[PDB]
């Protein structure tokens, strides 16, 4: 209501058309590889502002603020996992995704084993994964940031949210994303840096967040309900693992071993297999500008601890009795979740913190942050149907119907959004953020699983790699549909799951899912007739450079001497700088 | 004290690369 926050967000719109604009201007998006891949023209800076504003999104400010104030630095982890496995996407994926010339990670499961079927199976199961594990965190996060910053009606304000997102999509190709994400990965950095400067002066410095943690606990500890009674020491007051990444193997809320071998596997498939990220890769200019991409967004992957799990930490610090609250009355009375509200962490200090003019700039970043996520989840779900599963029911389609086909599908996936934004609203809590990573943790290692056996093993033929990804669904049907029917509850109100489906964390259960669908993979492969070397030619990490003649079921990727010797040893700092600041907080 | 714990880790990550670079100059070729 202060004009300098209007004109923040009309300076925030002014941006985001002008270089929409100028990237309608330059680019073509007449033909399915501009409209779709940027005609494999982009050149670093925006494939790692692309890859980097494409992921964080307002669940990573909402989610990560949230956890930092309930259960400190391990949240983190998340982030700082991406760090070692952007280097596996840049030079083990990136290469073989190069050489195999896909538009979709579905179509090189086409290309690498043959069936109709992988295929049409990854885009299906992919379409659900994005409704699930990021469209659902956007629209939520979305939404607690407009109840507590601003407001307003949390489904009018996600409709117009989602509706304008459409436009910023369909209108242009995957050219005006990504330079849109220059200008989004700006802003966001920039107002996140400095509401991190607000929060960091107002508990007095970093060794002010370190001394006054621990202490953070709230003073109403007593319900007013019987059979709830007064409340458990161990939930109200901070965990005393609060500052180490490197959490106890069994009784850790994020197991070392889980976080390290398990989140590696979640994020195998979010930044090696998955079309949202690797769309990104797909649109590189040359191998060496997608490796010096994925340097950029490594180096932004370490800010979220700095950006959002200390500022979360900061919000318990600063409002205990608010952020840190236990008494079921006292969370319906603070932000209308019965269970919690952790989620109130960041948009306390955007409301408490901010300035006449800065606020403004902080709608602006959860803005900046919810379109890119968004945009970039329409974009490569348009691309998955378009290109698999409407080129399927229509091959002699054109670039033209195609092109249409894409922009409806935009629309589409708006309306289903809108559809299951009161499903997602059902979600209490910080429990989603704990679902989102649950429901990755058992449809992805398979997926991962598959991957990693297309890449690297050359014996696994169809039967093989079709049978452990639905082999690999059941499994992890079994958790997730036993667990959802048990609930969550809180620490307060534990639920009556049994001990067995879910006392072991669902990142273990990401590694034995990993193997076990690894394993039938290889099993049913080595059981079924093989794959010869003349199908395989440039679809297999041994086989990036072939030049021999394949038989089917941008081809060069040789990069000048200098560059990539300078990008191969940036790849070796951002590791060493990575792993100082895992050994800082461990 | 942290900042022994990360300039360790990264000893350990060097340690691992000079490995990373031995076993393929005389395993790949
Ligand atoms: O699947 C693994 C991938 O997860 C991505 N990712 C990280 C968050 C933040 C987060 C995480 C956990 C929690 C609570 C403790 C459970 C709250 C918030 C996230 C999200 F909120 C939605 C969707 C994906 C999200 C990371 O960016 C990526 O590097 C990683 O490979
Ligand atoms: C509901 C209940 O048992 N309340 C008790 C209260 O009687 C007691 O004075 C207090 C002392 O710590 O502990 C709590
Ligand atoms: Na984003």
């Amino acid at each position: 209501d202060n004009p300098a926050d209007i004109l923040v967000i009309a300076a925030y719109f002014l941006l985001v058309i002008g270089v929409g604009l100028w990237s309608m201007c330059r680019t073509n998006r007449g033909t399915v590889g501009g409209y779709f891949l940027a005609g494999r023209s982009m050149v670093w800076w925006p494939v790692g502002a692309s890859l980097f504003a494409s992921n964080i999104g307002s669940g990573h400010f909402v989610g990560l603020a949230g956890t930092g104030a309930a259960s400190g630095l391990a949240v983190a982890g998340f982030e700082w996992n991406a760090l070692f496995v952007v280097l596996l996407l840049g030079w083990l994926f990136a290469p073989v995704y190069l050489t195999a010339g896909v538009i979709t990670m579905p179509q090189y499961l086409r290309k690498r084993f043959g069936g109709r079927r992988i295929r049409l199976y990854l885009s299906v199961l992919s379409l659900f994964l994005y409704i699930f594990t990021k469209i659902s965190v956007d629209m939520f996060s979305g939404a607690v940031f407009i109840q507590q910053a601003l407001g307003w009606n949390i489904y009018a304000s996600v409709i117009a949210l989602l509706g304008i997102t459409m436009i910023y999509t369909v209108t242009g190709g995957l050219a005006a994303l990504m330079y849109t994400d220059t200008v989004q990965t700006f802003v966001i950095l920039g107002g996140a840096c400095i509401l991190m400067g607000y929060a960091f002066h107002e508990v007095g410095g970093y060794s002010g967040l370190f001394d006054k943690y621990l202490g953070a606990a709230t003073s109403l500890t007593v319900s007013e309900d019987p059979a709830v009674g007064n409340i458990s020491s161990f939930c109200y007051r901070p965990r005393p693992d609060s500052y180490h990444l490197l959490r106890h193997p069994v009784t850790g809320d994020l197991p070392w071993p889980a976080l390290l071998l398990g989140l590696t596997i979640v994020s195998g498939w979010y930044w090696c297999s998955d079309q949202v990220i690797v769309q990104r890769c797909l649109a590189g200019k040359s191998l060496t500008h997608i490796k010096a991409g994925c340097i950029l967004c490594g180096y932004l992957k370490l800010t979220p601890m700095f950006l959002m799990v200390m500022p979360g930490m900061i919000s318990r610090i600063l409002y205990p009795d608010e952020v840190a609250c236990v008494v079921p009355e006292v969370c319906r009375r603070v932000c209308g979740t019965e269970v919690g509200c952790s989620n109130i962490a960041y948009p306390r200090l955007v409301v408490k913190l901010m300035p006449n003019g800065l606020r403004g700039l902080m709608l602006a970043v959860m803005l900046a942050a919810l379109m890119s996520s968004l945009a970039s989840i329409f974009n490569s779900s348009s691309t998955l149907f378009t290109m698999d599963i409407y080129t399927r029911l229509r091959p002699r389609a054109g670039d033209r119907e195609l092109l249409l086909v894409g922009r409806l599908w935009v629309v589409f996936i708006v309306v289903v959004s809108v559809a299951w934004l009161p499903v997602v609203q059902a979600a209490q809590g910080g429990q989603l953020f704990d679902y989102i990573q649950a429901v990755s943790s058992y449809l992805a290692p398979p997926v991962s699983a598959v991957f990693v056996l297309a890449l690297f093993v050359p014996r696994v033929n169809e039967q093989g790699a079709f049978w452990g990804l639905i082999g690999g669904l059941l499994m992890g049907l079994a958790r997730l549909i036993p667990e959802f029917s048990f609930g969550s509850g809180s620490c307060v109100q534990p639920s009556a799951c049994p001990a067995f489906l879910c006392g072991v964390h669902y990142l273990y259960f990401a590694i034995v899912l990993f193997f076990c669908s690894g394993l039938l993979t290889l099993t049913v492969s080595l059981c079924t007739a093989p794959i010869p070397r003349k199908h395989l030619h440039r679809l297999v990490f041994s086989l990036r450079h072939s030049k021999e003649e394949r038989e089917d079921l941008l081809e060069d990727i040789s990069e000048d001497p200098s560059w990539a010797r300078v990008v191969n040893l940036n790849a070796l700092l951002m590791m060493a700088v990575a792993v100082f600041l895992w050994g800082f907080y461990a | 004290q942290p900042w022994m714990q990360g300039l360790i880790a990264v000893a350990v990550f060097l340690v691992l690369v000079a490995i990373a670079f031995a076993v393929n100059h005389f395993w790949c070729q």
